[PDB]
């Protein structure tokens, strides 16, 4: 019921072996969030899915259809 | 097809703005800060700073001047400090906004009145155009960006040679569906027959690494054949 | 330079350490504790929006394939080291070696362990997927070609690359090699970063030393 | 610092994720590509020109 960080001591949250995006930052890559019956979990920050490209000295990948998109940006 | 995507693209923005508040964090932020800046400035007026009261009219009403200056001076040096802290804060924050402003202006110039190639200076992906919109104390852009979607593996080769002479592409690369060989442009598969209009001779086979034997088509020979 | 040290200071115990009589008087001065603790905290969070923006710019952490047949180019210097306990690259290790109350120091949100992963990712996207992976889904493309592309970017026809491949490789591979030695001997080559840390400790010492004046 | 941060952020975007033509913005010479490397509190690029 008590977790220990390289950033400090945490009370009232559960360490989880899983990994997720950072909902609330803590420190040293530990982030806390509220989730499933439900409680507060804290865990190692995740950095997106690990992906590998199939490189090879004679292999290329070419798009064949395309998507327009519209993204906001505020200043 | 592009039309519907663009039309569909805009529509999702309305939803992306109608429901969630987090999108306008930045503008809604700077307004919040100044509120605290003001409130903290206003709240200071009630601090006594060590004098016997906080009301300047009271301290006068209760004392004749000669020791009032002992009291009032305590307020003056108190509040007078409180301003220049607030001012310096505003000055510091002032610079940040302008840094955003000049970035905005440039991000308006290079991204609206033109078309940039500075990747991720106009939203993720290749940039096509951009539309601005008004906003309280700020501006909101709408980058319209092209993004490749559906991809396919292909067996490529940097160069092909046909008569000893090596042939390279003019625009695009060489790909093969496994059986035939095609040259195609480099951002949208569109196989074209490999021909002397697409290529240009240089050197000979045995120097370039990884060249493949093949045959380049000639437009003229069939014409001459007639 | 990218980020300072997320410093913070307890106003109350720094001014009136463990004395209500002192702490009583400070209560007259209103909210100067409230601002400063807000002021510094404002700095602290920014010191992570900083790092989050320089590095966290690729969605998926890529990673190179096991082989290293990149047309002749030896990237062993800059790719991460699995043998080495730390998940870093060789040249990075030089950089780590080259850089040396009432006042807490909040540790940075990201760690050098994680930071190395992004710089592993970007160094994997560029090495393999050309420059596409910035725009969209990463596309593999033989590294020799990517140069041939990038030559067209500077107005030089593809043919000079392939006809000069091996010659370029040694030039490139050699070019990296000088970096190790250039950084190895010239310790002072990182004056910029070293200055940032020095400046901040400079202030803190000045901040502490002020207590000993009446 | 944030000024340097943004300047870094722009470089990592323009100078790494793609290839820029802003002369003398990616190391003296025509720019080819650029790899980044981590560093304490900071970033180091390798502009390949």
């Amino acid at each position: 019921n008590v977790f220990q960080t390289r950033a400090g001591c945490l009370i009232g949250a559960e360490h989880v072996n899983n990994s997720y995006e950072c909902d609330i930052p803590i420190g040293a890559g530990i982030c806390a969030s509220y989730q499933t019956s439900q409680s507060i979990i804290a865990y190692t920050m995740s950095l997106g899915a690990e992906n590998s490209v199939a490189y090879s000295n004679n292999s290329i990948a070419i798009p064949t259809n395309f998507t327009i998109s519209v993204t906001t940006e505020i200043l | 097809l592009i039309a519907n995507q663009f039309n569909s693209a805009i529509g999702k923005i309305q939803d992306s703005l109608s429901s969630t508040a987090s999108a306008l964090g930045k503008l809604q932020d700077v307004v919040n800060q100044n509120a605290q800046a003001l409130n903290t400035l206003v709240k200071q007026l009630s601090s006594n700073f060590g004098a016997i009261s906080s009301v300047l009219n009271d301290i006068l009403s209760r004392l004749d001047p000669p020791e009032a200056e002992v009291q009032i001076d305590r307020l003056i040096t108190g509040r007078l400090q409180s301003l220049q802290t607030y001012v310096t804060q505003q000055l510091i924050r002032a610079a940040e906004i302008r840094a955003s402003a000049n970035l905005a202006a440039t991000k308006m110039s290079e991204c609206v009145l033109g078309q940039s190639k500075r990747v991720d200076f106009c939203g993720k992906g290749y940039h096509l155009m951009s539309f601005p919109q008004s906003a309280p104390h700020g501006v909101v852009f709408l980058h319209v960006t092209y993004v490749p979607a559906q991809e396919k593996n292909f067996t490529t080769a940097p160069a092909i040679c046909h008569d000893g002479k090596a042939h390279f592409p003019r625009e695009g690369v060489f790909v093969s569906n496994g059986t035939h060989w095609f040259v195609t442009q480099r951002n949208f598969y569109e196989p074209q027959i490999i021909t002397t209009d697409n290529t240009f001779v240089s050197g000979n086979c045995d120097v370039v690494i990884g060249i493949v034997n093949n045959t380049v088509y000639d437009p003229l020979q069939p014409e001459l054949d007639s | 330079p990218v980020s300072m040290t997320k410093t913070s200071v307890d106003c109350t115990m720094y001014i009136c350490g463990d004395s209500t009589e002192c702490s009583n008087l400070l209560l007259q001065y209103g909210s100067f504790c409230t601002q400063l603790n807000r002021a510094l905290t404002g700095i602290a969070v920014e010191q992570d929006k900083n790092t989050q923006e320089v590095f966290a710019q690729v969605k998926q952490i890529y990673k190179t394939p096991p082989i290293k047949d990149f047309g002749g180019f030896n990237f062993s210097q800059i790719l991460p080291d699995p043998s080495k306990p730390s998940k870093r690259s060789f040249i990075e290790d030089l950089l780590f070696n080259k850089v040396t109350n009432g006042l807490t120091v909040l540790p940075p949100l990201l760690t050098d362990e994680m930071i190395a992963q992004y710089t592993s990712a970007l160094l994997a996207g560029t090495i393999t997927s050309g420059w596409t992976f910035g725009a969209g889904a990463a596309l593999q493309i033989p590294f020799a070609m990517q140069m041939a592309y990038r030559f067209n970017g500077i107005g030089v026809t593809q043919n000079v690359l392939y006809e000069n491949q091996k010659l370029i490789a040694n030039q490139f591979n050699s070019a990296i090699g000088k970096i190790q030695d250039s950084l190895s001997s010239t310790a002072s080559a990182l004056g910029k970063l070293q200055d940032v840390v020095n400046q901040n400790a400079q202030a803190l010492n000045t901040l502490v030393k002020q207590l000993s004046s009446n």
